[PDB]
């Protein structure tokens, strides 16, 4: 059976959703997650949809950013996979961290 | 379909 | 018996009395349902006299 | 519409030479 | 109460026990009274157990 | 009394460490130049 | 309540990474990723928080997370404000 | 007349003069900031809206979405750089692949 | 005779062919699946078209309802058990379809 | 009510491009910019007014802040063009 | 005949009247809270007093009598809150906090 | 004339250090930043008030927007100082 | 004046360098950080330039450098702000 | 001074400073080099080499985003 080599369908991916503009993270688990962490911060706060979908794309952006960033630090260690050390080291000079 | 719901709640449970 | 049971059935609330038909339903189905069974142990005392 | 109306002069063009 | 996935001893000495249910696993440490009856009621791995943790009962 | 069930983490468990813990109030710390420069000298 | 920091799926985390164009990825990225985006949203949502006490209505609205990350100093254009 | 016509200005410079004077950025407006103002605005307002068309044509799209304005803004080096700290929602990202990413030898 | 199910490759294979004439003669399909793929339906031509559990289509205020309403046809069958059964309201919906 | 930059903004599209349209999505996004960089210039103007200690926001508070907002080209031609409208209303008297 | 400044009413140090003034010369708003410059007057007291004590013990450390610069950036740069709040601002002739990277050593 | 408030600067650090002395130096960079963090206060609180559309700057408004700019525990030890002054002005 | 770009001299970079801590340098980085330095000097010469030429002035004050570097989001303390 | 007085000139025909203005615009730029060759030195070590290179001085302006 035909089988494409590791690394072709990463290529296709990656090109598949640069291409597409869908919001990524799954609407409802992402709302969740929002109302645990309010709940956090004060119990009986409501939340309507737009105020969840305004931070859900935030939250995207600035993960995307942060993934472009690692990305361009990777492979300047001359690896192709990106580890955590790439981000501690992307996140603290950026000045997020520190 | 009222056939049910001509059931009242009373009338389901009965005395 | 229980109390609240009685409110809801008071309430008249439509969608709470099928609730509690459910419930009843689910009783008399099997009593695993509703509650399983517990497995019973002796009482412990925290510590002798 | 087509590529000649983008190119006709009833519009308020811009000189930028990215533009 | 689950069933069994690892089965260490601490070395009469402690057990260490996995165990999974239906909504997740969990592992165990449990004392050298509850090993002698996890050793005396011929629990293999992958078995499934009640612990009662008033009495320290294993079925 | 004594607890015969004890749930533990295979991460954070091991007999060989045991721990447990808890005008503004804050730690202390040392400006000392010369404590820091003898740390990093040593 | 439960755990729905982990409830981000994997999935999820893995296209944000190819949007990144990023080819592989190490395992440990996962809960560091999490991690840092626990953080970000506790900011932001503390800033819309305290906004929505300052407005004294019971609901937190689009406007108030505008000004959070505005503060934050990023700005996001489409939802007014 | 409005004053718009008499500058010649198509973005309501009467209303710049009403948001300024409210706006409480200052005791005193001169005439010529509203002016100059409106102008600026329009200005830039032609070029991005000028941008996004040519990227919707390139699409052979005909109604500007946040895709092609995304695009539009980001292919200008200046305008990101006003823009650098600004969030497109639905924006999408710019296709960035490494050279050293692509399959087989050189 | 085409069964329309499974899972989204295999459904999006068993469409390869569709729009040639005489493709087929009849194509059965979930109410499931024209909730989920009505584009596909829609966009064909149906000649006469049935429905069997009416009963099922007896709630107006449905997508599926509505949707069903929408396609085109040139023909309409509804078949059910014993209709006869609901409150008038349900009649109507059908009558209305 | 409420007031939107919204139809300038149609206006002006259909002056440079009569057959494009626009969203309410995008329409939103060009509203928040133009409010954005108003507010922008506004504050750098008055910024520089209190500065200087002038309480009158002026030609000269926008034109610098022209200067100082946007890069160097950008920032000389949204001169040259404000300063060619200034002029002509001015001259409309 | 006598009277006292708002500021020992409130029992601060720093001016509140000229605090006042500055906020409505600033033209922040069409009215002004009387409460709000007491508030800032004593908001920016407790600011100024840490501040100055962070500083008085990086002097005493240092054992020097005058604070200059230099136990200023210490002090700001220490304390991680304050750190983290001023990551923008520089100290004219701070300079750093000794740092060195341990895989630059030789050892130890 | 010029006012500034380094002799106020000054009166605190006598009373929080009585032998200890301090440079102009030093004295400038303090005045700088309370001036600083005054201006950074009452803009959050313009932007506020803004947003909410209320004309006048209130202390609450002002104690929100303490929070806002400082880190938690200084914001509630800001606002904890400020209610206090607050309070020995309803006196 | 003339080849001032040349005036830093490598044993400035290597002094600053030093109070960085790199243990360890090579020679291009020289260049690298004079033009580094050239940009960033640029930018905030511009700024400040134009914030003087405002006030119908000849001379460039420190008020202007510091509320120039401000823009920048550089803040600076100490010089009589 | 020569090089400050350079730039100055070039964009603006007879300017004057205050020698204060030029002391402040060399702490500034200190200031901005130490941090930049603390981000490269950060760099190389993540690169495995204690040998600083250009591209190590790229990738930091890069994430702080100078000349992204």
């Amino acid at each position: 059976p035909h089988r494409y080599r590791p690394g072709t369908v990463a290529l296709r991916e990656i090109r598949r959703y640069q291409k597409s503009t869908e919001l990524l993270i799954r609407k409802l688990p992402f709302q969740r997650l929002v109302r645990e962490i309010a709940q956090d911060f004060k119990t009986d706060l409501r939340f309507q949809s737009s105020a969840v979908m305004a931070l859900q794309e935030a939250s995207e952006a600035y993960l995307v950013g942060l993934f472009e960033d690692t990305n361009l630090c990777a492979i300047h260690a001359k690896r192709v996979t990106i580890m955590p050390k790439d981000i501690q080291l992307a996140r603290r000079i950026r000045g997020e961290r520190a | 379909t009222d056939y049910f719901s001509k059931l009242s709640v009373r009338d389901l449970l009965g005395s | 018996s229980r109390a609240q049971t009685k409110a809801t059935l008071a309430s008249g609330n439509f969608m709470s009395i099928v609730n509690c038909l459910m419930q009843l339903r689910k009783v008399c189905n099997h009593p695993n349902l509703f509650e399983v069974r517990p497995i019973l142990t002796s009482f412990v005392l925290e510590h002798c006299v | 519409l087509n590529a000649e109306t983008l190119l006709l002069n009833t519009r308020r063009t811009s000189k930028r030479s990215s533009v | 109460e689950g069933e069994v996935t690892e089965l260490t001893p601490e070395d009469i000495s402690h057990v260490i026990v996995g165990l999974k249910s239906a909504k997740g696993t969990k592992t165990l440490r449990l004392d050298p009274t509850i090993y002698e009856s996890i050793q005396r009621e011929k629990v293999s791995i992958g078995d499934v157990i009640y612990i009662e943790a008033n009495t320290g009962a294993v079925k | 009394m004594k607890a015969l069930v004890e749930e533990i983490d295979k991460k954070t468990y091991n007999p060989d460490i045991y721990f447990t813990s808890l005008s503004r109030p804050v730690k202390r710390i040392n400006y000392s130049l010369a404590d820091l420069e003898a740390r990093l000298y040593t | 309540l439960r755990d729905n920091i982990q409830g981000i799926t994997k999935p999820a985390i893995r296209r944000l990474a190819r949007r990144g164009g990023v080819k592989r990825i190490s395992g440990l990225i996962y809960e560091e990723t999490r991690g840092v985006l626990k953080v970000f949203l506790e900011n932001v949502i503390r800033d819309a928080v305290t906004y929505t006490e300052h407005a004294k209505r019971k609901t937190v609205t689009a406007m108030d997370v505008v000004y959070a990350l505005k503060r934050q100093g990023r700005t996001l254009y489409g939802f007014g404000g | 007349q409005s004053r718009s016509a008499k500058a010649g200005l198509t973005f309501p410079v009467g209303r710049v003069h009403r948001l300024l004077r409210r706006g409480n950025y200052a005791q005193r407006i001169g005439s010529g900031a509203p002016v100059y103002l409106t102008a600026v605005l329009e200005y830039l307002a032609a070029e991005i809206l000028e941008l996004a068309g040519n990227a919707a044509r390139d699409n052979k799209k005909t109604r500007i979405i946040p895709r092609h304005l995304q695009l539009a803004i980001r292919n200008d080096d200046e305008l990101n750089k006003l823009l650098g700290n600004v969030t497109i929602a639905q924006g999408g990202v710019l296709p960035n692949i490494h050279q050293n990413l692509l399959p087989k030898k050189s | 005779v085409l069964t329309y199910y499974g899972s989204p490759q295999q459904r999006k294979e068993k469409r390869k062919g569709w729009n040639k004439p005489d493709a087929f003669h009849v194509c059965i399909v979930s109410y499931q699946l024209v909730v989920q793929d009505q584009h596909s339906f829609k966009r064909k031509r149906w000649q006469y078209m049935v429905l069997d559990e009416a009963h099922n289509i007896k709630n107006f205020r449905s997508t599926r309802w509505q949707a069903l309403l929408n396609f085109n046809t040139q023909r309409r069958l509804l078949l059910t058990g014993t209709p006869l059964q609901n409150n008038l309201a349900e009649l109507w919906s059908l009558l209305y379809f | 009510r409420k007031e939107t930059y919204s139809s300038y903004i149609y206006k002006v599209l259909k002056q440079t491009h009569p057959d494009t349209g626009i969203s309410q999505k995008s329409m939103s996004i060009l509203n928040s910019f133009v409010n954005d960089i108003f507010e922008r210039i506004a504050t750098e103007a008055s910024k520089l007014a209190a500065y200087n200690k002038k309480s009158t926001i002026s030609a000269r508070e926008i034109q610098t802040a022209v200067r100082l907002i946007l890069p160097g080209e950008l920032a000389k031609h949204a001169v040259s063009e404000g300063t060619r409208a200034v002029t002509k209303y001015s001259s409309s008297t």
